[PDB]
DNA sequence: ATATATATATATATATATATATATATATAT
DNA sequence: ATATATATATATATATATATATATATATAT
DNA sequence: TGCCGTTACAATGTAACAGTGG
DNA sequence: CCACTGTTACATTGTAACGGCA
């Protein structure tokens, strides 16, 4: 009959969109924030009405995607109604390193709580110090001023990732943080045991990762 | 977790037992009447031939 | 059941259907299959519905360790898990009291 | 009693009959007030998965008119359901033109037998002619 | 064309048939998404008392696979409606036990006649046999 | 549940683009005939929908619509 | 190195719903 | 012929939720 | 071919008659 | 007697398959 919700929208989708949690979750998602198991309320909300939200967001030409690790996010399409952006290469370095720390048992004593200094030390341990520094400044040759510049850049990238939900600052401390499973996306190019050059094409075709 | 797992176990048990009870009874019935009808039919066939 | 006669089989099938009606009201397509299974001209429908029931409980498995997709097999694993959770609950309530 | 009465089946039949009658627009309820009738119908709807309570809903709100039609329809449905098992007990529905049916019914009422019996006698006379032609 | 078709009658027939099918659960509309199907069904429901627009509704949202069934249902409805005026043109429906029906259909298929023609011929032969004996 | 007319407005195929442009701060005037008519028709519900975001859907005296963010 | 933008937290005032206690008129036991 | 119990209306003030404004930390960019 | 009459069913609902046992 | 059951003879609506005809 008329004046009846099923005329325009499914009942469960309307119930989900009328829930008190919908607005904060939608604003965060459109901002690019990933959702992990830690946000128990938001994660459960996404799980319960997961299908309604993928079909709703499809209207924006963006896929609400749940990675096998269990974290939801948004991937815009080429015809996205919501703009799209790509992380910096330094952001990739810090995200890969963050995934390593999530999987690294040596730092188990930290119990998941990490400081930016430790992250930088691990980054320089695994990466090429000076050749990575080259991107921070084209004229760097190990100068300690440029060293501090790279430290500051790493801190800034860490803050941006915090904005993306890959990392949480502690309820009182902004100098310490706890990693989230979302960081696993930084390894999507290696989660499959195949040739790297074919997986990169598969991902870029899927829209997962553009090149630089 | 305990509540959810207990509910799941009870539901599985009840569904499985009731479905088996519902189906196997009629299956055995149909089998028994099939045997009986075959037995009945043989005698008619034998008499008819002569 | 081979010994009994048709009347008892019919009666117990009716009782099983009565239990099912309560046990199936939540589901829509499974309930519809149960309803269709009632036609006497097509006994095979019954079996189909039975399959659906399995085809239902297969998807109700929670995580990988309980993926003994045979539903009758998952019961033992689930009972093991209930017993385990009982011990953890005892420990946890002791901890909360202290 | 020739046909076994099954409670959980006849109850479902009765519930389906009530719902069909209501959706056809008939006043299954015994209430003339709109509100009580609507409430009783809503309760009956809730009773979908509990056929056992349908007998009680009948005893509380069923229209007094419907006892005869109810007891007729469920009886016929039971007979048909039990006869449908085997072909030789089934029934076949056919349509006849008015002149043909008039003659056949007059003949049957003359012989004092059912239509199937009259057809049996007729086809048997024809087959007797065929048999004596064959021998 | 033997029976003249009347729009205000056949359109009411079509509306009643579609409402019956929808109430029975049949998918009336071609829209898989539930929202569009419900909207079209509501349009139809509020469309009562209208031939010239129920026809257009059928043309625009009707399920492709139900066209033939609806057409033949309306054919039968028209024929029955026109034949139900006179007694001699009406049709009488009866139920025959399966063996009797099997034998009668065997005869009808053998002789190429219809059930009515076969029974008429047989009754005439029975009367002729009576006269032969009498 | 949800208001029925609000569901109608959100479901309308124009809603995604208009919503993106509003959340981007764009002002919808009389020139955008379809969008302006849609907002005119469904303002009573979009005001509540965007107040759920602690934002105000304002129709200026000139007529154009826009979103004003609150402190929250 | 410092101007500037942004997010968060707290205090403060508004507006509304609601429970409490009292005042007034009527009903009914004494 | 009386006084107490009831129902009604009212103001009081209690609490919540909202919305505003200010201070803060601090992360960016020239 | 697609419409249009026509047949032969199927499924369900009812009235009427005949039986059966309490 | 009375009620409940079994059965027959319809009606009512829907559908698939033939066959005629533009």
């Amino acid at each position: 009959s008329s004046t009846h919700i099923e005329q325009f929208m499914p009942v469960k989708l309307a119930q989900a969109l009328a829930n008190s949690l919908f607005p904060e979750l939608d604003s965060q998602l459109r901002a690019g924030r990933h959702i992990g198991i830690d946000d128990l309320d938001n994660h459960a909300f996404l799980m319960d009405f997961q299908e309604q939200l993928e079909e709703f967001y499809a209207r924006y030409n963006v896929e609400l995607i749940r990675a096998p690790e269990g974290f939801f996010y948004l991937r815009p399409r080429s015809t996205t109604l919501i703009p799209r952006s790509v992380l910096s290469e330094l952001d990739m370095m810090v995200g890969k390193i963050l995934c390593y720390l999530y999987l690294s048992p040596e730092r188990l004593a930290n119990q998941g709580i990490f400081t930016s200094q430790e992250l930088y030390e691990e980054l320089i341990s695994l990466a090429d110090e000076g050749k990575l520094m080259k991107f921070v400044n084209q004229r760097s040759s190990g100068s300690d001023l440029d060293k501090q510049k790279l430290q500051e850049k790493v801190r800034t990238t860490l803050n941006r990732l915090r904005r993306l939900g890959m990392v949480y600052f502690l309820p009182n401390n902004n100098n310490k943080f706890t990693i989230t499973e979302a960081v696993f996306r930084f390894g999507a190019d290696v989660r499959s045991g195949d040739d790297p050059r074919e997986i990169q094409l598969r991902m870029i075709r899927d829209g997962e990762a553009m090149p630089v | 977790a305990i509540r959810v797992t207990q509910s799941d176990r009870d539901l599985f048990k009840h569904l499985i037992t009731e479905a088996t009870s519902y189906v196997s009874a009629d299956y055995m019935r149909h089998a028994n009447e099939r045997r009986t009808h075959l037995d009945e039919a043989l005698a008619l066939r034998g008499e008819l031939f002569g | 059941l081979a010994y009994m006669e048709g009347g008892a089989l019919r009666s117990m099938s009716d009782k099983a259907l009565g239990a099912l009606r309560l046990a199936v009201a939540d589901n829509e397509h499974l309930r519809d299959a149960l309803r269709l299974s009632e036609d006497p001209k097509r006994p095979e429908r019954k079996v189909q519905f039975f399959i659906a029931v399995y085809q239902h409980l297969r998807e109700r498995i929670r995580q990988d360790i309980i993926r003994t997709d045979d539903p009758v097999d998952a019961i033992e694993q689930m009972e093991i898990e209930l017993a385990r959770l009982t011990e953890e609950l005892t420990a946890r309530e002791q901890k909360l009291a202290i | 009693m020739k046909y076994q009465q099954l409670e959980n089946l006849e109850c479902g039949w009765k519930w389906a009959y009530l719902i069909r009658k209501h959706q056809e627009g008939e006043p299954i309820t015994k209430y003339i007030e709109n509100s009580a009738a609507h409430a009783a119908v809503d309760k009956l709807i809730k009773l979908e998965s509990e056929p056992v309570r349908v007998l009680e809903w009948i005893e509380q709100h069923m229209n007094p008119d419907l006892f005869n039609r109810m007891k007729q329809t469920i009886r016929a449905r039971r007979k048909r359901h039990f006869n449908a098992e085997h072909q030789h007990t089934r029934k076949k529905s056919i349509d006849l033109d008015f002149p043909v049916w008039h003659r056949l019914s007059a003949l049957s009422q003359r012989r004092g037998n059912t239509l199937s019996e009259t057809i049996v006698q007729l086809i048997e006379d024809a087959e007797r002619k065929e048999k004596y032609a064959n021998q």
